[PDB]
């Protein structure tokens, strides 16, 4: 919760997960894939990290070391969200940070990579983004029409496939 | 990088060197020019400390205004064991950068806005007082 | 039409800043490696790209989509060891 | 290591190499702006004079007043010249591309350009004369009661961003300009533009006629570049200033729609002519403007220093009062409060 | 106030050493403060690590020892 | 007599736009941008000379 | 803790035994109004809040007023004598 | 309704001439008299000593502050009142004692300033408003420029409160540096026990002190005093005493304290035998300024003393006020003047006044047998109840020395009516001009304050009783 | 090792590299080559700069209020707009006091001819 | 938007009477005051002139009984307004506190709630802030009636908790 | 010469006459007044007329109040 230092010496320690808590599958994914994949994550893992953020509440002090049982639970339900992905919209998903490694990681980058990957996990997967605490007769900014904010560069392979999309009649 | 860790401890010294400058100067002039290089060594220990913020705002207020105005005036003369690394955890409840400069404009305007209100009296007297002494009206 | 000697100079300062923000362009993609730069430092972004540092193995950025970690990612977590502040 | 040095140095023969040829522009501009031909015995196309220049002015002496502290007459050149230099940080040149990027970009910016008072009103105190000291002092005072108004309307640029960030500003700005929108905003900073700056609608402190042959301090050598080359410097800072908080930064329009029917993929080409077509728009709204501040020198004489003064604190900054009342309430008026 | 903000405008690092403390404060009227003493030495190490520093110097003497 | 604020016949408004958006600057400075892209006078002088007449001396 | 302390304290030391320059005086108040704040800024990073920084920016703004007060009232003190 | 007044006078004052500046003072004069009587009944805000604490733990408005809040609205009456009526309508009386522009602006800011003390729970307000007042008494000595000893006592008055600003402001970094609090309820008796706080709160005592003639730091502000001129002291002596006293003894942040108690004996004896050998009567008048804040010291000590606190105060505040108006009053009698900016120094010079009239006379002998405890004057039962709060804890040695205190106190006091009624040689027989009617009724009020203040002696500690606790 | 860092660093260097460049390039460095009683002033002179630090302070004052303005939705516009509307009648004191005015002494010589 | 969610005391009255609020929105101390209190605010705008007039009766400025200036009868107006309103805000919301006689406005309290009651909105309204900053205002416009002698400070806010029983 | 009528003659009048000749202070003044009375006046029309306003963006992890059920799934 703070920055480093004036001349601060980054160190590790090579020991271990000493007694009872099994290891886990932990999350090998780099920030753009789970910020694509947030999300889903979001969706589908909804009131098990709710319990998590509820369990580290109740836990004044103890905190850190009551819900190891829920830090165990709440990451690997997302880790078989993001191999199911990994089966699933492979090719459009990977596309749609392919698209956001660039641009900052501004969402604002990637409109017309993120409209065709809306449609594949919710065929497949059957997934789908909300926005809570939107009221309603409110747009959702990722579904409205001729933003202001249009972006700098689409990528080029995208766009492509957003024609092809058309063209085959998926979207 | 073993002359990393002394960043700070060089600051120090050098800012024990500059203020016996301050009183030990023939001119006056002098003595205000080894201050505000006294202030440029505090910025630098302020963006040294790891605030970068207000190694800024003293440049833009003291050397800006204050050291400025005492160069303005000065010239209307007519004649001459704590040894222990502390350890920094990373937390992921931040969602946004309201940086240290936010939270000021947050308890400032909501905290202590009253605080602030006064402050405007403040700068009223700071614009009374001159035109209070310096100008003889009629 | 115009006098082109006087915006002969300006040709000039038009070409060298021009050659300044592609030399500024090149420079930059080659750090970062194939993508462009970050205009905004979030603390966020700041432990996230510690993080990603931490998972991709060596490279800065290689922005990897692996299902679980590699086994030296239960080792290779870091904390900072913040100076004593004299 | 091996790939910044090199980024460095390009900046500067991309900076310092171009305006010394601005100094050489002014004398064609003004040239044709008084119907008679620039500089053309010294080049080709008579380019290049202000290598003539420097190279005869590294060649003068060292002469120096008896009243004048030497050290003094090293320091203030120096950190005249360093400050205009120093400023040139966080320029925008395309999409975060800076020397170094830093969140606070403005404070930098804009604390830099008020140290840039602070050699002009030590210089004056050397070869303490009394006219060589009191023109200091009404140097110092316009230039401090116009940095007030230049550094004033900051704030009310990024009561549209919330952000510190320079480049931040850009990417909110791609929607629409600030120009277009607040255009007398543009007329009181053009003003205010050249104010900071030694120009000749207002510098009527450079008045050899008032003083004993003086201009500042008559200096003249390797000091003489110094404060000369501050000067431009300082001139092209103050429009790269003006180009990104108020006019468009680096951009241009969509260009997008163009780039799908060239390329088909990234590559080193594509970065390349994206880099070309910002850093040329931020060329062409910055070569703009450096002929404005050419533009109005010419058509116009100078101040007495009562206008001046009446000219910083009764007719512009009220004004600029009015602004602080009507973009807040602006603001209010609809939601449309700005997030970092 | 500014009570118990932080940097960033959330809590800071004795926030619940500083809460433990006004709860330890709120049900306890004064001449029944003194059970309210190790709540508040609790906030104390929080500040100074006075405690922390004479266990880390101990232990960095028998490591000198050897 | 010379007219006073009432005795003038152009709104105040009108006369303070000519006022702040400042029309007699503009106006000169429109000047010396047509007199950019008019022709100079100037001649090379080791290569051109100027008028000599008969009875110069 | 030592440089806000040192400079604080030096700054004493030299408003007390130099007096008959009276210019000086006012700087080492000035680097006084510098040294609470090298204390006070590090006592704000340390024990993580902006409370001190609201103390401290008020402090600035309060050193600056003082500047602004104090010089004037210089003015005052000169304009009655020649030098 | 302050900020309500300044905000619409400054503006006021901006569109005005320069022979307007009494009719101002009498605008804010009739003002401040319709502030206090059309709005006095907030009394009733509390019955139990009940405090409020407004603006989100920054302001404390209590049953306490709410009576100095009355009282220095009070003083500002007299002390307007000073400057909007003419003494005489003589051309002496309009060389002498005209206001400045600004001055009258300066007061409401000084008034703003000593107001945000007493009513401060925070350290920051407090640090505020002592900034704002030491600010306010900077320009207010600095403001009768074309004096030497008015601007050589503002230079003088300057580089002290910059270090008693420096100072305070050490006090509140140190106790932050120990503490993540700027209020008061952190201390509680609880951390009093286990923590050293008691260093780091003398020096804060001590550095609000200072700004008053604590002896340590004595003669800086007797030269101030006697340097200004013989109008602003009147008032400059008045505000930093109160303002700052109020916020001491409303947090009695040093109890039992060494150090305190030390100097308070210091300050009693060094102001009384300072009151010794001087004939310039604003020394005099400022040594006696010194020792009943050496009295304000005592009280500083105790616990739970808002009694006695109060009732000094309001004691202080009519007598110390009214014995200069009384020499303003006795400037027109005397046979030389000097110094347009301070006509009267020397004692000697009302020699006379007996036979000028007997009841100015009068009228300075029963205020000044009220600053000695005269005991059918309202100056009297000031000291009984600080005794009466001394034993009250057992500050023994305390006592006694504030008895020698009194005495020797007491010894200079008369010394003005050893001059007053003596021989002159040449007595009035018939004054042109009378005096200006309401400026004197105003000091006839403060005298009969004095004199037959015992009246309500029981009623005061009747409304003391219910309201304040 | 940032290029931030190089960047303040190396223009001093090159600021000497053009500093002792003369010393190094000239020769013939220094050949042999009444202020009794004034000095003179308006208030106007003196007074810009100590009226200036109110209002270059008042900026920085403002500064923190401008990134944090949308979590002060609809109130912190309230205290600011005070605070602004304190300083700005602050400012309209001077201008109808005439701080900045430098007036002269040229008059036409109002009076008249009042003869006899 | 509505949840207090700090610990609020609950009909802590402030004299004998039964209060209302803890701080009455400016809107509604303008609603309820009472038509003998309007006269506090036309007497006070009246007292200024008449105390000028009085003021130059008793001791005049240059010795000539003269009346002043209309410039100086317009502005104590204008803070005659200024003495009135504040002695008008003083004199109503005391009877929020319960400290002065409460007869009418606690029927009148009894009605309008009961009025929004029925009516199906908010018993105070909805204010256009997060609850968060509608705690810290009504911290600052919390007792700020008090200290009237220093500056005038109001309730702009509409936040939810009021020292009401429940709501 | 355009001296004074002085504001509290006639002020309808006066406030052309400063617009006739000081509009360096009224032009300043329009726009300094049009803020906060528009900002009074507007802000109930355009809830009203316009659209209403926006949900408040969230500042943490929203914190839902209740009791931790039995949640199951990835034991093992």
């Amino acid at each position: 919760p703070r920055e480093a230092a004036a001349h601060w010496v980054p160190f590790e320690d090579k020991a271990n997960m000493p007694d009872n808590v099994p290891d886990v599958v932990e999350v090998g994914a780099t920030s753009a894939p789970l910020l694509s994949a947030s999300y889903f994550i979001g969706a589908k893992c909804k009131p098990y990290n709710d319990d998590f953020m509820l369990c580290r509440e109740e836990s004044q002090g103890s905190g850190a070391i009551d819900c190891l049982k829920e830090g165990r639970r709440v990451t690997r339900c997302a880790v078989s969200v993001i191999e199911d992905i990994n089966k699933s919209c492979l090719d459009e998903f990977r596309l749609h940070w392919q698209c956001l490694e660039q641009n900052n990681h501004q969402l604002s980058g990637c409109r017309k990579a993120e409209a065709l990957l809306n449609k594949c996990v919710f065929t497949k997967l059957n997934l789908e983004k909300k926005i809570p605490g939107l009221r309603p007769d409110e747009e959702p900014v990722f579904l409205k029409k001729d933003p202001w904010i249009k972006p700098a560069v689409d990528d080029f392979k995208s766009v492509r496939a957003y024609a092809e999309a058309k063209k085959n009649g998926t979207l | 990088m073993y002359l990393t860790y002394y960043f700070i401890e060089i600051t120090i010294f050098l800012a024990i060197l500059c203020t016996i400058f301050i009183i030990s100067a023939k001119n006056p002039m002098v003595s205000i020019l080894y201050m505000i290089a006294l202030f440029v060594i505090a910025a630098m220990y302020l963006y040294l400390i790891g605030l970068g913020i207000f190694s800024l705002l003293y440049i833009m207020i003291y050397i800006g205004a204050i050291a400025v105005l005492f160069l303005f005036i000065i010239t209307l003369l007519d004649i001459n064991g704590n040894d222990y690394n502390t350890i920094i955890t990373q937390d992921w409840f931040n969602i946004e950068n309201t940086t240290l400069l936010t939270t000021i404009g947050n308890v400032l305007l909501t905290n202590n806005a009253f605080i602030l209100l006064v402050l405007a009296i403040v700068l009223l007297l700071g614009i009374i007082g001159p035109i209070s002494i310096t100008m003889k009206h009629k | 039409a115009i006098p082109f000697e006087a915006l002969l100079p300006y040709g000039i300062i038009f070409g060298l800043l021009t050659a300044g923000g592609g030399a500024m362009q090149v420079l930059h993609v080659y750090r970062n490696g194939g993508v462009r730069d970050r205009f905004a430092i979030d603390q966020w972004d700041s432990q996230m790209m510690e993080r990603d540092l931490r998972l991709n193995g060596g490279q800065g950025r290689k922005q990897v989509d692996q299902a679980t970690a590699p086994e030296a990612f239960k080792h290779n977590h870091v904390w900072k060891s913040e100076r004593p502040l004299i | 290591m091996i790939i910044n040095i090199v980024e460095i140095l390009i900046f500067l023969v991309c900076v310092l190499f171009s305006v010394a040829y601005l100094t050489v522009a002014e004398r064609k501009t003004l040239a044709y702006m008084q119907r008679r031909l620039g500089p053309n015995f010294v080049g080709y196309y008579g380019l290049l004079q202000a290598f003539a220049d420097a190279v005869k002015l590294l060649l003068k002496e060292i002469v120096l007043p008896k009243e004048s502290n030497y050290i003094i007459l090293v320091i203030s050149p120096l950190i005249t010249l360093i400050t205009a230099l120093i400023g040139w940080v966080v320029i925008p040149l395309g999409p975060g591309i800076t020397l170094g990027e830093l969140n606070l970009g403005i404070l930098f910016s804009l604390a830099i350009g008020s140290l840039g008072v602070f050699g002009s009103l030590l210089s004056g105190w050397s070869s303490n004369s009394k006219y060589s000291l009191l023109g200091s002092i009404r140097s110092t005072a316009q230039l401090i009661s116009y940095e007030l108004i230049l550094t004033s309307i900051f704030i009310i640029i990024i009561m549209f961003v919330s952000s510190l960030n320079i480049t931040t500003i850009i990417e909110t700005q791609r929607v629409v300009w600030y120009c277009i929108p607040l255009l007398p905003l543009l007329l009181i900073f053009f003003i205010a533009s050249v104010a900071e700056t030694a120009r000749p609608p207002f510098d009527l402190t450079e008045s050899e006629s008032e003083l004993v042959a003086g201009y500042f301090t008559e200096y003249s050598g390797s000091p003489f570049v110094f404060f000369f080359l501050a000067e431009y410097s300082n001139i092209i800072l103050i429009s790269a200033f003006n180009g990104y908080l108020l006019l468009g930064g680096y951009l241009s329009f969509n260009y997008s729609y163009l780039f799908n029917i060239l390329f088909n993929d990234y590559s080193y080409v594509s970065f390349l002519f994206e880099g070309l077509i910002n850093s040329s728009a931020y060329a062409i709204k910055l070569v703009f403007l450096m002929f404005s501040f050419i533009w109005v020198r010419a058509a116009f004489p100078r101040f007495t220093y009562d206008n001046l003064i009446n000219f910083c604190w009764i007719i512009l900054l009220p004004l600029l009062f009015g602004i602080f009342l009507i973009i807040p309430s602006t603001l209010y008026i609809f939601d449309s409060f700005p997030t970092l | 106030t500014a009570a118990g903000i932080s940097l960033t405008g959330g809590r800071n690092r004795c926030f619940s050493e500083w809460q433990s403390f006004m709860h330890c404060t709120a049900k306890t009227d004064a001449k029944s403060r003194a059970q309210c003493l190790p709540n508040f030495e609790d906030y104390m190490e929080c500040l100074h690590h006075t405690k922390e520093k004479a266990r880390l110097r101990e232990i960095e003497s028998v490591l000198k020892q050897k | 007599r010379p007219a006073t604020w009432e005795e003038s016949e152009e709104g105040a408004l009108s006369k303070a736009t000519k006022y702040f958006l400042l029309a007699e600057m503009f106006r000169g400075l429109y000047v010396v941008l047509e007199q950019f892209f008019r022709a100079p006078y100037t001649i090379y002088y080791p290569f051109e000379k100027g008028p000599v007449s008969p009875r110069f001396r | 803790m030592f440089i806000g302390t040192i400079i604080l304290v030096l700054s004493f030391l030299g408003f007390v035994f130099n007096r008959r320059n009276i210019i000086l005086a006012f700087i080492c108040l000035e680097t006084m109004l510098l040294g609470i704040n090298l204390i006070l800024l590090r006592n704000s990073v340390l024990f993580d809040d902006i409370s001190g920084s609201l103390f401290a920016i008020v402090i600035i703004i309060l050193a600056g007023v003082e500047s602004a007060i104090g010089l004037s009232l210089l003015v005052s003190y000169y304009r009655l004598r020649g030098v | 309704m302050l900020i309500l007044a300044i905000i619409s006078l400054i503006t006021f004052v901006s569109m005005s001439k320069l022979s307007d500046n009494r009719a101002i003072i009498r605008l804010i004069n009739i003002y401040l008299i319709l502030v206090l009587v059309l709005d006095s009944f907030l009394y009733l805000l509390f019955l139990n000593n009940q405090t409020y604490t407004v603006m989100g733990e920054l302001l404390i408005f209590n049953s306490f502050t709410f009576y100095i809040d009355m009282l220095i609205y009070f003083i500002m009456i007299v002390i307007s009142s000073l400057y909007g009526y003419n003494l005489y309508n003589n051309n002496l009386y309009k060389t002498l004692f005209e206001p400045k522009k600004e001055l009258i602006i300066l007061f409401l800011i000084n008034i703003l300033g000593a107001l945000l003390i007493v009513h401060s729970n925070d350290f920051i307000t407090l640090f505020v408003a002592i900034e704002l007042q030491s600010y306010s008494i900077y320009l207010i000595t600095a403001i009768y420029n074309s004096s030497y000893k008015a601007s050589k006592a503002s230079m003088l008055y300057f580089f002290m409160g910059g270090i008693l600003s420096i100072l305070i402001a050490y006090s509140i970094n140190t106790y932050y540096s120990v503490l993540n609090s700027y209020t008061l309820h952190s201390l509680d008796s609880l951390i009093i026990n286990t923590l050293d706080l008691n260093l780091i709160l003398i020096a804060l005592s001590l550095g609000l002190l200072f700004k008053i003639g604590i002896a340590p730091l004595h003669k800086w502000l007797i030269s101030i005093y006697e340097n200004t001129p013989i109008l602003i002291t009147i008032y400059i002596s008045l505000i930093p005493k109160i303002s700052i006293l109020s916020y001491l003894v409303l947090s009695n942040i040093s109890i039992n304290s060494l150090v305190i108690s030390i100097l308070a004996i210091l300050t009693l004896l060094v102001g009384s035998v300072g009151g010794l050998l001087q004939i310039k009567i604003k020394r005099l008048l400022a040594f006696s300024g010194l020792t009943n804040a050496g009295y304000m010291m005592l009280l500083l000590l105790l616990n739970n003393n808002e009694f006695s606190y109060l009732y000094y105060i309001t004691q202080y505040s009519i007598s110390h006020l009214a014995i200069f108006m009384i020499i303003i009053f006795s400037i027109y009698y005397i046979n030389y003047i000097n110094n347009q900016y301070n006509p009267i120094i020397y004692v000697n010079q009302l020699k006379g006044l007996i036979h000028d009239n007997a009841y100015l006379v009068l009228s300075m002998a029963i205020v000044v047998f009220s600053f000695i405890g005269i005991p059918p004057l309202l100056g009297f039962f000031g000291k009984l109840n600080i005794l009466m709060s001394i034993l009250n804890n057992g500050y023994y040695f305390i006592s006694i020395v504030l008895i020698v205190a009194s005495l020797i106190s007491a010894l200079y006091y008369l010394y003005l009516l050893n001059v007053s009624i003596q021989d002159k040689n040449n007595i009035l027989i018939n004054s042109n001009e009378t005096v200006s009617s309401v400026l004197s009724y105003i000091l006839s009020s403060l005298i009969i304050l004095i004199t037959f203040g015992f009246i309500y002696n029981s009623l005061i500690i009747d409304i003391f009783n219910v309201y304040f606790n | 090792m940032n290029t931030f860092i190089i960047f303040i660093i190396l223009i001093p260097i090159v600021g000497f590299a053009l500093l002792a460049v003369n010393i190094l390039l000239a020769v013939y460095k220094p050949y042999n080559e009444f202020n009794q009683t004034r000095l003179a002033f308006n208030a106007a002179f003196i007074l810009v700069a100590i009226l200036f630090l109110p209002f270059d302070l008042e900026i920085s004052t403002l500064l923190p209020y401008v990134m944090s303005i949308y979590l002060v939705s609809n109130y912190g516009f309230t205290i600011v707009l005070l605070f602004l509307l304190i300083l700005i009648i602050g400012f309209v004191y001077e201008i109808n006091t005439n701080a900045l005015k430098i007036n002269k002494h040229n008059k036409p010589n109002t009076d008249s001819l009042i003869y006899k | 938007s509505s949840t207090p969610l700090v610990k609020t005391s609950v009909n802590y009255s402030y004299g004998d009477y039964p209060l209302i609020d803890a701080d009455p929105h400016f809107k509604r101390v303008v609603g309820y005051m009472r038509p003998s209190d309007y006269g506090v605010i036309g007497l006070a705008t009246a007292a200024l002139p008449a105390g000028i007039c009085f003021a130059e009766w008793l001791d005049p400025v240059k010795g000539k009984f003269a009346r002043p200036s209309v410039k100086f009868l317009r502005v104590a107006t204008m803070l005659g307004f200024a003495v009135g309103f504040g002695a008008a805000y003083a004199r109503s919301s005391l009877r929020f506190f319960g400290v002065t006689e409460n007869a009418r406005e606690y029927k009148k309290d009894e009605a309008q709630m009961a009025a929004r009651k029925a009516a199906g909105l908010e018993p105070y309204g909805t204010s256009s802030l997060t609850p968060e900053l509608q705690e810290i205002a009504a911290k600052n416009s919390a007792h700020s009636i008090a200290g009237l002698f220093i500056f005038p400070w109001f309730n702009f806010v509409n936040h939810p908790y009021h020292g009401r029983e429940q709501k | 010469i355009n001296a004074n009528p002085g504001f509290w003659n006639g002020p309808f009048r006066y406030l052309r006459w400063s617009a006739h000749n000081r509009p360096h202070l009224f032009f300043a003044f329009a726009i300094g007044i049009a803020g906060p009375v528009a900002a009074l006046t507007l802000t109930p029309l355009r809830r009203k007329y316009l659209y209403p306003d926006h949900s408040p963006l969230p500042q943490s992890y929203p914190l839902p109040q209740r009791a931790r059920e039995g949640l199951t799934g990835f034991d093992d």
